[PDB]
């Protein structure tokens, strides 16, 4: 999910 | 790779009683934005995963409030104040803070019910199968609890341990029991050299193994 | 009703290619980032690939990078996973998963589509009768590939008292059994037949259970 917030 | 570790691996719970599951991460799940992306998921047998909890403690709107989540840093807990029958399944924690996304290994929760003895049935190879050069002897052990069971095959009195394939069902949602099949497969020639075939089930529900047999003669 | 429906899974040779699709409905698909997550035989979940709602930015696990491509067609509300150079370690149930930027986590998952990577060949089942107040009968479905098969009893009219066991993989071939329990006064006076289907080999077999 981290990839959607970078 | 952030390692997610769940304890315990398995949970047997009585309907109405509380339960909890621990999730620990190899490094802090606190994000630079100040939020903590720790999530919980349930996969019921044969069903799609469904979100339970997100951001440590926020409850998915389709999920009852007997589910709560807490924790911080590296240590997290899912609590179920009162177990219900539909809670049967695999529970996973997972983190959305670090790339890549990583999941705990899962915790299997099963429903504790009254002990029930297996109904055992045994079947000789069909004539159809023998023409293929193989012979499968099949034993069904149906609707038992708990799932812990040992099946042993005997051929003319001697214990036989292979050509044996076992298959277990998951816990039945209707009655909370398990079933399993044990299939002993031999060559046709091997099968025809012997007379008595025996399926022996050891289960806590009897002081002795539950036995079914047939003789190739009858 | 948010719904995600994956398709395209099936048996594929090692080294070969396969494209998965995920049809989305019940929400505005173009607004959301999407991912693929796979589940193996051990029930372990492993993230595969992600694509943003904006700019077409994509992300891959170290296990699939350079072999898989994730893409989307917003005009068709569809997510894709183009797989290439497939290997046995890619065998899994593949799920389409929506990331909800409003709540801060992935929320909805599809039902999954199964990918089997194997050089073993599609093989039709052999169907064998299992014959001996209630009587239990069954059918042994042996030597087929790949999954799945379906087994009914009397075309579905016999539903209660039926157990179909998970398939076991023995020498690149699957075997399973199904048991059915009926009142002894109805068999063998009335007929009991198991109906087996193996879509992959276009096979349908009906095996009547006759007394020995």
């Amino acid at each position: 999910d981290a990839e959607f917030r970078h | 790779y952030v390692v997610m570790t769940q304890t315990p691996l398995t949970l047997s719970v009585t309907i109405g009683q509380p339960a909890s599951i621990s999730c620990k991460s190899s490094q802090s799940l606190l994000d630079s934005d100040g939020k903590t992306y720790l999530n919980w998921l349930l996969q019921r047998p044969g069903q799609s995963p469904k979100r339970l909890i997100y951001l440590v403690s926020k409850l998915d709107s389709g999920v009852p409030d007997r589910f709560t989540g807490s924790g911080s840093g590296t240590d997290f807990t899912l609590k179920i104040s009162r177990i219900e029958a539909e809670d049967l399944g695999l529970y996973y924690c997972w983190q959305g803070t670090h790339f890549p996304r990583t999941f705990g290994g899962g915790t299997k929760l099963e429903i504790k019910r009254a002990d029930a003895a297996p109904t055992v049935s045994i079947f000789p190879p069909s004539s159809e199968q023998l023409t293929s050069g193989g012979a499968s002897v099949v034993c069904f052990l149906n609707n038992f609890y708990p799932k812990d069971i040992n099946v042993k095959w005997k051929i003319d009195g001697s214990e036989r341990q292979n050509g044996v394939l076992n298959s277990w069902t998951d816990q039945d949602s209707k009655d909370s029991t398990y079933s399993m099949s044990s299939t002993l497969t031999l060559t046709k020639d091997e099968y025809e050299r012997h007379n008595s075939y025996t399926c022996e089930a050891t289960h806590k529900t009897s002081t002795s193994p539950i036995v079914k047999s047939f003789n190739r003669n009858e | 009703e948010v719904k995600l429906v994956e398709s395209g899974g099936g048996l594929v040779k090692p080294g070969a290619s396969l494209k998965l699709s995920c049809a989305a409905s019940g929400f505005t698909f173009s607004n959301y980032g999407m991912s693929w997550v796979r589940q193996n035989s051990d029930k372990r979940l492993e993230w595969v690939a992600s694509i943003r709602s904006g700019g077409g930015r994509t992300y891959y696990s170290d296990n699939v990078k350079g072999r898989f491509t994730i893409s989307r067609e917003n005009a068709k509300n569809t997510l894709y996973l183009q797989m290439s150079s497939l290997k046995s370690e890619d065998t899994a149930l593949y799920y389409c998963v929506r990331y909800d930027h409003y709540s801060g986590s992935s929320d909805y998952w599809g039902q999954g589509t199964t990918v089997t990577v194997s050089s073993a060949k599609t093989t039709p089942p052999s169907v064998y009768p299992l014959a001996p107040s209630m009587v239990t009968l069954g059918c042994l479905v042996k030597g087929y590939f790949p999954e799945p098969v379906t087994v009914t009893w009397n075309s579905g009219s016999l539903s209660s008292g039926v157990h179909t066991f998970p398939a076991v993989l023995q020498s690149d071939l699957y075997t399973l059994s199904s048991s059915v329990t009926v009142p002894s006064s109805t068999w063998p006076s009335e007929t009991v037949t198991c109906n087996v289907a193996h879509p992959a080999s276009s096979t349908k077999v009906d095996k009547k259970i006759v007394p020995r």
